[PDB]
């Protein structure tokens, strides 16, 4: 009744940290590498379920920018002022 | 450059059975590949690759509101048949 | 006379005229200028090439060769130099010269020998002044195993007697290539068996060139050292080419280490801010 | 248009509707050695029609990550008819050749070679300790291979393109014979190449006159179901062929 | 070869390999003001090459569903090097300009464009009852766009296409100097606007000479895998520019 690795999610690596088996209701989120921002609102986590079943999870990492450019003459307006998530064609103003 | 020798460095032509044939077979030479990137506190490579071969090179970039420290890249040198990066990550500095 | 082409004064366009469009797959080398993609105005331009001559650029005198001989026979110390003549180790006059694969031209050679009295807890002398010879030998000719030698009588050898003190030895050679020009390339073989030597080597032969000290023999040891200087005049040159990217490595051959094609930079798009208020 | 062109030499003659000129060696055309010039006293021999045509070499694929190929003549056409029935026999030789670099793909693919004529092409070795041979130099039509990379062998020739082998940058042997073959205009490169070299004759197997390399500025690229097969097929014909000491061919 | 032709004004050159000839605004070509219509006293100033150059403005994007856009002039090039600095320090201004719109897709995307100059391109508001802003007529080199339907906007002009916001039909604007982009068979359109008012010289901050209007007649389409993003980039350069009535800049 235990669950084993978590499924393979593009562009994201479980936090194990660093068990190999996990009860029942456990919880494990997903982070996304390198290059990569979750997307809002989309589900970045799994459960491990009755009949070592881990819950249904997709794709919810796009590919954004770093966090925008600090610069001396002129600091970020909101909400850019505590985003993350600056997928291409994302225009930032300060 | 960038590729490692598998195999046999020389091959003589000598007599085989009814006539004379190469000793050695033909070697590989096999890409040269740097360890994985490092993976750097609140930032992240920009389009991240599988492989990294010679002369390649890795973009970082710090997360909204971390200011970089060091070169934004480093690239893959591979002297002496191990691949290896040529200097240290960049930093973050929140 | 060896001027540069004056701008003309050019003003609007709109027409099928195409200068500014080609397509370098035919090997040709666009001729646009200023004038063709913008309006210019009349400019009557005095500058002359007259510095970027074949013959203004080699004609100056550079070091091809240096080699140190001793008075006395104290050691294993060679007392008289000797050299298979050529300019393939000095890499200075060796890049200019390989910027063309065939050359043509008279010489101006400049000897400049200086001396030197070994270092010693007692060395008090009184050497009168030092007269050195040097003496060409041509592929064939006899060679000095010392420094008396009978091969120093230079019966029909050309040679030159120096004395310290002097102006700079010096002396005008024709062109001695037993070929139409003298070749800085030779990407072939000195046997038909495609073997042996190769390159350079393989067919250049300039002879051998040797110095001593006329003089018997000093109380305490002393060197000489010769330089031997190269002024190609009346020049001619052909098949212009790349000039030499990686370092020299022999003397003998065109060996060389990977080297990089130019400097690096941050990226493609780096330009230093130098305007800063 | 200037696009089309035809080329006859011999009993052989090269068609081409995608062509960008013809590059003429250093302005001249091939002509044969003129009496003021002429060493050898005996009277020459000149087959023309015969020596004088278009030979084809063994094709090459290009692919995506092809770094480049150079053949060296005359050598390369040491079996070529007659052409290479001259060299034996004869001391000395002298011709002006053509050549004729063929290669097309379609208005989806993309790429850019360099083809380019390298008189003395002395090359270097892989390691700068030892020398090469003659063997890595020229192997007849069959083509040697630049690598995208540093090359190691004891007696072989220093492939990295970068250096061209020559220890010098590629981008500048655009100051030789040169065209290229950019397949969304071109469809191959003609150069005439006139006898250049110190002396008015020389050996044929002895001295290697030029190098003929064909190097890739822009990498050959393509989508899916795009035929993905693409060679390079290389025409050289001899011009004004001369040649003086006769004697008993020469044993390869 | 028609198809290619190239502009050059001041320190700009444009260049084009599918064009389709060039209007020429109402047959006649740019022209400085002659003593026997001038009326402004004072010597104007030319500065020429200074202010008559290419001035490219902020590029546009077509999409399927794009209605269409417009620009008004010269107003628009009021922050264009100097010649916007000589619009402020001006009360008097007279010019030619030479419109060039630029548009390249491929042999497989389909789409048409009409490029159209109106003078006195004056229009209606959205609500009829009220009155439009300038700041809803023309906004620098930043582009207005018409909109497929009705617009609602207190004080917006009715951007609806089919009425071109002027109240007239959008089939009937080919009566004013033009030219159409066809992907098929165009790339750019160009427009030599000779200066159209019904006075010499007129200010050109108050006045909007002339409206630049692109709208397309064909939706732009396209298979799958086909680059969606598809520009259109203006540029536009002045000729004989003359200035009247030097005085204090004038405050935006
Ligand atoms: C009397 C001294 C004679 C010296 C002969 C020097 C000849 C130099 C020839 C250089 C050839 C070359 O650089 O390719």
């Amino acid at each position: 009744q235990d669950c084993g690795l978590p499924p393979d999610v593009p562009n994201a690596q479980p936090a194990l940290e660093g068990r190999t088996s996990f009860p029942e209701d456990t919880v494990i989120t997903y982070k996304c590498e390198e290059s990569f921002v979750k997307i809002p609102g989309e589900k970045d986590s799994v459960i491990c379920l009755k009949g070592s079943q881990w819950s249904d999870i997709e794709e919810f990492c796009n590919r954004s920018c770093e966090v925008p450019t600090r610069l001396n003459s002129a600091s970020l307006k909101q909400p850019y002022i505590t985003q993350n998530y600056f997928p291409v064609g994302t225009v930032v103003e300060y | 450059t960038g590729y490692k020798l598998f195999g046999s460095t020389s091959s003589f032509c000598l007599i085989s059975g009814s006539s004379v044939q190469w000793s050695d077979p033909l070697p590989e030479c096999r890409e040269i590949y740097c360890p994985a990137p490092p993976q750097i506190d609140n930032g992240i490579i920009q389009g991240e690759r599988d492989h990294y071969g010679y002369r390649q090179s890795v973009t970082y970039a710090c997360n909204k509101g971390f200011t970089m420290i060091g070169e934004h890249s480093i690239y893959c040198t591979v002297n002496n048949d191990e691949g290896e990066w040529s200097g240290p990550p960049p930093e973050c500095r929140g | 006379i060896a001027r540069v082409a004056d701008t003309v004064a050019s003003g609007p366009s709109n027409s099928t005229s195409i200068p500014a469009l080609t397509a370098v797959e035919t090997g040709h080398t666009s001729q646009v200028e200023p004038s063709d993609t913008m309006q210019t105005r009349h400019v009557k331009n005095y500058h002359s090439r007259s510095e970027s001559t074949v013959e203004n650029f080699l004609s100056r005198s550079a070091c091809v060769y240096i080699e140190e001989y001793y008075t006395k026979d104290q050691d294993n110390v060679n007392r008289y130099m000797s050299w298979t003549i050529n300019a393939r180790r000095m890499v200075q006059l060796r890049r200019k010269f390989e910027l063309f694969t065939y050359m043509r031209f008279d010489m101006e050679i400049t000897f400049v020998i200086t001396s030197r009295q070994l270092p010693g807890t007692s060395i008090a002398q009184d050497m009168p002044p030092l007269t050195h010879q040097i003496m060409y030998i041509p592929p064939g000719g006899p060679v000095p195993n010392s420094v008396t030698d009978f091969a120093w009588q230079t019966s029909t050898n050309p040679s030159i007697f120096w004395t310290e003190g002097n102006a700079p030895p010096r002396m005008s050679i024709p062109f001695i290539s037993i070929g139409n020009a003298y070749s800085n390339f030779y990407d072939g073989w000195s046997h038909f068996s495609q073997n042996g030597v190769y390159g350079y080597n393989a067919l250049n032969n300039m002879g051998k060139l040797y110095a001593r000290h006329v003089n018997k023999d000093t109380p305490y040891q002393m060197s000489s050292t010769i330089r031997v200087y190269f002024k190609p005049k009346h020049i001619r040159v052909w098949v212009p080419r790349p000039p030499r990217l990686s370092p020299y490595i022999k003397s003998s051959n065109v060996n060389f280490n990977p080297t990089n094609l130019t400097d690096e930079r941050s990226s493609i798009t780096y330009v230093p801010d130098t305007i800063r208020p | 248009s200037d696009r089309v062109r035809s080329l006859t030499l011999g009993n052989s003659t090269i068609t081409t509707q995608e062509s960008a000129n013809v590059v003429v060696g250093y302005g001249r055309w091939p002509e044969y050695l003129r009496d003021d010039e002429a060493t050898a006293e005996d009277q020459p021999t000149q087959p023309d029609v015969a020596t004088c045509r278009f030979y084809t070499l063994e094709s090459v694929q290009w692919e995506k990550n092809s770094a480049g190929w150079w053949w060296k003549f005359p050598e390369a056409l040491k079996d070529m008819g007659l052409f290479g029935q001259n060299m034996l026999y004869h001391y000395l030789g002298r011709a002006g050749y053509t050549i004729h670099v063929q290669c097309n793909a379609s208005k989806f693919h993309q790429g850019c070679l360099l083809v380019v004529c390298v008189p003395e092409a002395e090359m270097g070795c892989s390691q700068t300790d030892k020398e090469v041979a003659a063997m890595n130099l020229t192997k007849g039509e069959a083509a040697h291979k630049f690598e995208p990379t540093k090359t190691n062998g004891e007696h072989t020739v220093q492939s990295i393109v970068c250096n061209a082998g020559m220890g010098v940058g590629v981008g500048n042997l655009t100051i030789y014979p040169h065209q290229w073959i950019n397949l969304r205009t071109n469809n191959c490169a003609t150069i005439v190449m006139p006898y250049v070299n110190s002396v008015p004759m020389d050996n044929m197997f002895r001295h290697y006159n030029f190098t003929l390399m064909v190097i890739p500025f822009a990498p050959l690229d393509y989508a899916a179901q795009a035929s993905e097969y693409v060679p390079v097929t290389v025409t050289i014909a001899p011009m004004c062929a001369e040649y003086n000491g006769l004697r008993l061919a020469y044993q390869q």
